[PDB]
Order: C-alpha cells, then structure tokens, then sequence
C-alpha cells in the first residue's frame, strides 16, 4: 500500500509562535519545453510512391493535401514564434562586464565561457550533452544518404519516404546570445531593465532589495554577506552535480523529442499495411491489374494513406497546442521571475 | 494593428470556403452530382459510387469539425486570458511585470472590437538617468544606518537618501534611517552624519 | 520501380533474392545475368521555396532549394532534371549554400540587419542595393556593454506615461451544419443510404452546438463582470 | 455577398446572443465605474 508520507502532529497552542532563526538559500531547477521540431510532409511522395498514374488519380481528391501543407506550415511558423517570444524579449544584446567580482557571488557556472568554441556556459554544455536530440536539419546531400549506413538509417528512411524536418530559424548560438544578454542585464541591472533600458546597480544592493521584498529587512543581507555568498556558490555547484548525476533530471525535453520521433516513425511503418488491397506497392498494382480493378485498389490505398496522414496532422496540432501552452507559461516565467521578483507562491 | 482578430475572421471564412469547395470533388467517383449518378448508372454500381462520395464528404465534414474544436480550444485559452486581464488590470492594479504593459502598470481600459477585446494599458516608464555613488549603509556613530526606504546616493560631496524609481533627494535624518548593528561587518559602509530633528 | 542503382556491399543468403526495410519497400535486388546484388535509392529531391518581395514593389525573385546541396541543383537544368520550368536559376552565378539548402538568386552580404524574410539557420533575405535580393545572417541587435560598477547606481530623474494597446480574441463565429442537406440535397435514396452510418450526424450536431454555447459563455464571462450598468456623470 | 452562397448547402451562421449594442453597454459601464470608482468596484459595491 502507498505511503502518503511520515505522519506528523503539528502542535497548536494559542500563545505559541515558532519564529525561525536561520535561513538557507537554495537553487532549484525547473525544466520547460518551448518548441517542438518543425516537420513538413510531402503529400505525393508519401501517399503516392514515385508513380505517375497514382498521382493523376490523386489529382481528383480535392484540397486535402494543400490543407495539410498549410496546417503544417502554420505549426512551423508557430514554433518559431514560440522561441522568439520566449527568448528574444530583450531589444538590445547586452554583454557582461570584464570583471566578475559581484560582491562574492560566483557566476562562472552560468556566465559564458570564452575558452570553448561553442560560446556556452558549462551548465548549458552539460544539459546540452545530456539531451540526446535526433537530427534536425542537416544538409544531407544525396551522398550521405546513399550507402549501407546503420545509425543514419532512420533519418535516411524518413527522407526516402519524403517525411522531413526543417531547421529552426534561430541557431543555437543566437539562442545562447539571447540568454547571455538576459543574464548580463539581470546581473548588473536587476529587474530595472524590464521597464525600459538596464539601470546599473551593484549586485549586493540588488540582493538587498530582493530580500527587502519578502518581508526580511536588508541588514540580514549586508551583515551576513559572505555566508550568503558561500551558500549561493555551493548551491550552484550542487546544481551542477545533481544535473550531471541523474540523466532523468530533464526527461521532459527528451519526452518531446521522443514523441516526435515515434510519431513520425509510425508513419514510415504505416506503408506496410495493404489496407485491404492486393499489396502495399502501387507499381505492382498498376503492373498486374486492368484499369478498372487497379483503380479501385488504388482508391482504397490512397484513402487509407490520406487517413493516416490526417491522423498524424491532427495529433501534431494537439501536441503543438500543448507546447504553445507551455511556451506561454515560460514567457510568463521569464517575465515575472527573471525580469522581476514574483510574489506568487510556488 | 488588428491582425490578431483579422486572422480569426479570415481563418473561419477560409475553412467554410474549403468546406463548400469540397462539394465539387469526385473522390474517385465518376461525378460530384448525385442526380447524374443516379440517372446514369444502374443501382448496383450507382450504389458504390454513392458510397465513395458519401465517405469522402462525411470525412470532410469530420475534419472540419475537429479543426473547429481545436480552434475553439485556443480561443477559449485566449478568452480566459482576457478575463484575467480585465479582472486584474481593469478592476485593480497588477503587480506582475510585463503582464499589463511594458513598464510599471497604472490602469487599463477595455474597448470592444468585433469578436474580441482591446485593452489600453496605461503604464509608467522612467526615462532619464543620472549616475551616482552609492553606499549600502552610513556609519554615523559606530552603529550602522540602513535607509528606512530608499537608496543612499551622493552628488559628489553630500549624501542623500532618495527613493528608488524617481530621483528626489532628502537630507538624512533619523526618520529616513533605521539602525541595526555596528560598522564593523558590512563592507562598503561609509562615514557620514545623520541629522537629528 | 525507379531510382538510382548502387553496388551493394551487402550479402544475400543463397535463396532470398531481394531485401526490404521498415516500410515494406524494396531496398536491394540480386541482378539477374550478373548475380550482382544491387541497391535502390530514390532519385534526389526536396521541396522548393520562393523568396519574393511584394509584386507591387519588384518582380525579380530568389528561389530556395531546401535540403539539397549547391552541386546537383545547378546540374539539374529544366531540360532534363529540374521539373519546374526554371532554367535561368540552374545557371546563375550567385549560388550560395546555407544549412537549409541551396538557394539561387541572392548575393551573400557580410553585414547584418534585422530581417523580414526568414530562410533558416540564421540566414534571412531582403531587398537592397542596382538593387536586388541579398542573403545575410541576421543581427540580434546593437551589441551593447552595460557599465557595471560596485559603487555606482543609476536613478531615473524623469518619467513618461506610455499607453500601449493589446488585442485579444474572445469568440469566433458560431457556425452550424445540416448533415443530410450538405452531404446530398433532396435525394431520398441518398438519405436512406446516409442514415445507415449511425450517429455521425448527431455527433457533429452535438459538437458544434457545444462550440456555440461555449462562445456565448466566452463573451459573457469576458465582458459581463459588472453587477449593474453605470452611467457617466453629465459634467 | 459570398455569405448567401455558402448559406446554401446547409452551413448556417447563428448570431451571437449579445448584440454589439449590449456589449458596448457593458464596456460603457466598466469604463464609467473604473473612471469614478477605481479598483473599488471589483469588491462588492462601487
Ligand atoms: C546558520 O546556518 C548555517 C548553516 O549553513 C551556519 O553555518 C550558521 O552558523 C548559522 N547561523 C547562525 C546564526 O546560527
Ligand atoms: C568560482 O568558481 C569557479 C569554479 O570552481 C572557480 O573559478 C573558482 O572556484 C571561483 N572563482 C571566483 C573568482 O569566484
Ligand atoms: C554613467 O557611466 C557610464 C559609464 O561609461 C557612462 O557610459 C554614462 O554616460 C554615465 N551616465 C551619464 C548620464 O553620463
Ligand atoms: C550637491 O548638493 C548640495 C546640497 O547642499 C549642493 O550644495 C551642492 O552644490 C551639490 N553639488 C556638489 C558638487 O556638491
Ligand atoms: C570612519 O570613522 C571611524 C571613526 O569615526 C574611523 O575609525 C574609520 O577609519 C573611518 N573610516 C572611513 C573609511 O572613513
Ligand atoms: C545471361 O547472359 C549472361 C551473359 O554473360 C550469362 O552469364 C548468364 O548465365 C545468362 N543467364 C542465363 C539464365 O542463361
Ligand atoms: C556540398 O558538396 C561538396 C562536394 O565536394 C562538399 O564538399 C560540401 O561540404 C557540401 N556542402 C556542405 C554544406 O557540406
Ligand atoms: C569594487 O571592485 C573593485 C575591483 O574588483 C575592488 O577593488 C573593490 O574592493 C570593490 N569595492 C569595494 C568593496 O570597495
Ligand atoms: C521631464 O520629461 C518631460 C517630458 O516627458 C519634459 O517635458 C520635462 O522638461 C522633463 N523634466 C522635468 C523636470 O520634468
């Protein structure tokens, strides 16, 4: 039987108050999906495998295919919008000052790293490596796809079926620059740059005002500055360790990537279903039957594959709505939390 | 300006237009008019032609309805957002940044557009800055002296305790300044006076 | 089937002739008359995409070939390979390769500007000067270096009162469909055949009525948060 | 207009319960209260 938790008996007494005498800073992460992968499906290379008669027969099924393409394009532009509205809130890319002495607090783990060619801070490098992302828009010249390769087989088969993904508009370096601008401003300026340009303010003063905004006066900051600095630094290092240890810490992003990979790969498997036809290859149907029956089977198979594509699109729409809700949540968090101090518990 | 309602209207119109245009599609059947199919084929094969046509048209209606369900869900998310915006900002003053305008928020006014709502978030924005030299506390008499509410700034020679969002200096007195401790632990503590009224 | 044939390095067991893959499409074949194992691979392809300033402004245009490299794209002239009737681009000297795919019709510029026609992976084209289409990596903004110092504060001495609109949708049009009249108007035999499919029409009717009443609730709970109508004073 | 054409084939467009004059009256009440009362009229009276 499930244990809700250790039983406890809080003590009431109408002249008894428990006032804490010591605090403990604590940095705790919070992952969030923002953008999924921008797919785009070729109607008549999936539905109509490299054939000629079948395409002509498809030409009389109305506007299902252009509607599908239009919906997927809407999803893709929506994804770029999500990313741009979550990150690119800052109009002007600030950059950190050379010196890194912020009253004792140690930001080396989060501020950028000049040594690496990938201008990302070490924590960004860690979680980056942890997330095993499938390929998203290489160049994929005909040569890299032609061969008896093993691991690239999945993407190669998807492309062969015509199913493909598109590269995000903002490269990961531009995303890193946006996050670095947010960090530099929020370090040297505070919330002040959410209401116009960034107003400089020494970091211990900013922490003093953050403190003053939760009902604790500022002397418990200025009088205990070094202790709080050590607590902050340790906490950040712990975060690094805890992220490194468990690979399931950021399972949400992996869930998004895996859901897309499964969703698209089922599609590739769908072609191995006769749908009540003679076989799953159009060419054989055309090469062994007279037009009357051939056409009938072709109609049966085209309706089946169009139905499968319709299901794929619909579920993509649903998932995109969920991702857009999460991205609106992340935009509100980066506004009310990164660019200010929030009074909403939890 | 009005793109976010124009798109609602245009998407509805476009969906209806596609739904109408689907009537002319054949779906493999010999023609898209049922009377001709009945008056040109025997019942056994007119049967299957009509079967295919009915399946196609019903499936078109079904996809129209599902797309409408999804659009309605997204509009309901926006309507919940608009209800919260009207409650929190029209009927009060919001304290969460970038929810009701770029900058500090003062008011909001609704205006009813067709199939929507428009807000006029009247915000407050600071404009012109002036650097200063700042010090976390002032050690008047050994004891520290935190500003009761405000920042310590110095116009070069003299120190003043101004508010944080609009430069307005006042001379230091015991009413701008509370005391806690002594000037031996805090760093950046300075030496100044605190006049006593 | 069609495709490109390749010398397959793989070895078939002596009795089975041809292989397959995830989808049951043939991916190899033992060539008769040579007993050589042959591969199959679709002839290279990929979507195209057109980059145009508004026709009211210009009529020249740049074309983006998605995915493909800048080697086979020019080789594929319209006469044989390039299916669209686009012959001038298959020979242009302004061919530039991006991570999205080979594009033709723009000059790469080493500057950087906030852009309007996104291409992908940073690139985004526009119209500029003796005036044609450029293709340049986008600029996030004026790279600024905010001055940090540990004894200097910046206190604003003057304010301003913005007023910024914000437009939100609330409701949509409350459509409703007539199943039988839509599917087949006034054809009694068709009505007979149509009733055989069960509760489809009732289900659609129910869903659309749910949407409509939801619209009414949307407007009612967005606007009607006022207990009683009020008047503005005369003065 | 095109609305009549799509009206045939059986695609009706029901009117919204609240006419634009009613909605305009709602927003007028909101504006008058928020101009002469403030935030006070979200909590009980005006
Ligand atoms: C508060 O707790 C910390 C534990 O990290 C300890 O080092 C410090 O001495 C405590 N302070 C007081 C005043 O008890
Ligand atoms: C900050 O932490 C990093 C990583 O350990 C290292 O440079 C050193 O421990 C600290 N340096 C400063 C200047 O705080
Ligand atoms: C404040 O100091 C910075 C440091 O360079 C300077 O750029 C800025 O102009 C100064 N403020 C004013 C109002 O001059
Ligand atoms: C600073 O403020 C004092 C206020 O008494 C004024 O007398 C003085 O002229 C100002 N400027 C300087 C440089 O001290
Ligand atoms: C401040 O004044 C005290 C005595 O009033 C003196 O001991 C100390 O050295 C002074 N420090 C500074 C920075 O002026
Ligand atoms: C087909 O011709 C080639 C010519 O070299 C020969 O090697 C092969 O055995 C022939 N196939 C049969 C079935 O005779
Ligand atoms: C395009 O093909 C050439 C062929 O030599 C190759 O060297 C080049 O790397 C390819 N493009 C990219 C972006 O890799
Ligand atoms: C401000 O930073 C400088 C350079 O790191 C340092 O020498 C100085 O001690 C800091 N401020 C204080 C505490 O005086
Ligand atoms: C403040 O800014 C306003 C414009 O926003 C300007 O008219 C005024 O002269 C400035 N200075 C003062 C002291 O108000």
């Amino acid at each position: 039987t499930m244990s809700l938790g250790a039983e406890n008996s809080v003590a009431y007494s109408n002249n008894s108050i428990a006032i804490p005498t010591n605090f403990t800073i604590s940095v705790t992460t919070e992952i969030l999906p923002v953008s999924m992968t921008k797919t785009s499906v070729d109607c008549t290379m999936y539905i109509c495998g490299d054939s000629t008669e079948c395409s002509n027969l498809l030409l009389q099924y109305g506007s299902f295919c252009t509607q599908l393409k239009r919906a997927l394009t809407g999803i893709a532009v929506e994804q770029d919008k999500n990313t741009q509205e979550v990150f690119a809130q800052v109009k002007q890319i600030y950059k950190t000052p050379p010196i890194k002495y912020f009253g004792g607090f140690n930001f080396s783990q989060i501020l950028p790293d000049p040594s690496k060619p990938s201008k990302r801070s070490p924590i960004e490098d860690l979680l980056f490596n942890k997330v095993t992302l499938a390929d998203a828009g290489f160049i994929k010249q005909y040569g890299d796809c032609l061969g008896d390769i093993a691991a690239r087989d999945l993407i190669c088969a998807q492309k062969f079926k015509g199913l493909t993904v598109l590269p995000p508009l903002l490269t990961d370096e531009m995303i890193a620059q946006y996050t670095s601008a947010l960090l530099a401003g929020t370090i040297t300026s505070g919330w002040t740059f959410g209401a116009g340009p960034a107003l400089q303010i020494p970091f211990p003063m900013q922490m003093a005002y953050r403190f003053n905004g939760i009902g604790v006066t500022q002397n418990v900051l200025y009088e205990n500055q070094k202790l709080i600095a050590n607590q902050f630094n340790s906490a950040i290092g712990k975060i690094q360790d805890s992220l490194s240890s468990t690979p399931s810490a950021l399972g949400k992003l992996q869930d998004v990537v895996n859901h897309n990979a499964q969703a698209l790969n089922t599609l590739v498997k769908q072609l191995s279903s006769k749908f009540g036809a003679i076989s799953s290859v159009l060419n054989d149907i055309f090469s062994r039957l007279d037009p009357p029956e051939a056409e009938v089977q072709i109609d049966r198979l085209i309706t089946g594959r169009l139905q499968s594509l319709q299901t794929y699109v619909t579920q993509q729409l649903i998932r995109a709505a969920e991702i857009r809700a999460s991205a609106n949540l992340a935009a509100t968090k980066m506004s009310e939390c990164v660019l200010g101090q929030s009074k909403r518990v939890d | 300006a009005l793109g976010k309602l124009q798109d609602v209207v245009n998407h509805n119109a476009q969906a209806l237009n596609t739904l109408v245009k689907q009537l002319s599609s054949k779906f493999g059947a010999i023609s898209s008019v049922l009377n001709d199919i009945f008056s040109r084929l025997d019942p056994p094969e007119a049967e299957v032609q009509i079967d295919r046509l009915i399946t196609g048209r019903l499936q078109s209606l079904q996809t129209y309805v599902t797309q409408q369900l999804i659009r309605a869900a997204e509009i309901r998310a926006s309507a919940n957002l608009a209800a919260t915006k009207m409650s929190e900002c029209v009927l009060g003053q919001s304290k969460r940044v970038d929810f009701c305008g770029k900058g500090y928020h003062l008011m909001s006014f609704p205006q009813s557009a067709p199939h929507g709502v428009v807000f006029l978030h009247v915000t407050y924005v600071p404009a012109q800055e002036k650097n200063f030299t700042t010090a976390p506390a002032i050690c008047h008499d050994g004891k520290a002296h935190f500003p009761r509410e405000g920042v310590f700034v110095s116009n070069g020679t003299h120190w003043f305790v101004t508010q944080r969002n609009f430069y307005e200096p006042q001379i230091i007195t015991t009413d701008n300044t509370f005391v806690s401790g002594n000037c031996d632990v805090v760093i950046g503590i300075v030496n100044n006076t605190v006049y006593d009224p | 089937g069609t495709g490109v044939l390749t010398e397959s390095n793989k070895k078939f067991l002596p009795f089975q002739q041809f292989g397959r893959d995830i989808a049951d499409t043939t991916d190899a074949v033992r060539d008769p008359q040579t007993l050589e194992i042959l591969d199959i691979t679709p002839c290279s392809f990929g979507g195209v995409s057109v980059i145009t300033p508004g026709t009211n402004t210009s009529n020249q245009v740049a074309v983006l070939y998605q995915g493909v490299n800048c080697t086979e794209v020019p080789v594929a002239i319209h006469a044989d390979q390039l299916t669209p009737t686009w012959r001038v681009y298959s020979t242009g000297s302004n061919v530039f390769q991006t991570r999205a795919g080979c594009l033709i019709g723009a000059e790469y510029v080493n500057n950087s500007y906030e852009c309007d026609i996104p291409i992908g992976a940073g690139i985004c084209a526009s119209y500029q000067t003796s005036q044609s289409i450029i293709a340049y990596t986008m600029s996030l903004g004026a790279e600024n270096s905010v001055a940090y110092s540990n004894n200097s504060i910046a206190i604003p001495t003057n304010f301003t009162i913005s007023v910024t609109t914000e437009i939100l949708p609330v409701s949509m049009t409350k459509t409703s469909v007539d199943c039988t009249m839509y599917i087949c108007g006034d054809s009694t035999e068709c009505s007979n055949l149509l009733l055989q499919y069960g509760s489809f029409c009732t289900q659609l009717k129910r869903a659309l009525t749910g949407i409509a009443v939801e619209q009414d609730k949307n407007t009612q709970e967005v606007f009607a948060q006022v207990k009683q109508i009020y008047k503005t004073p005369p003065i």
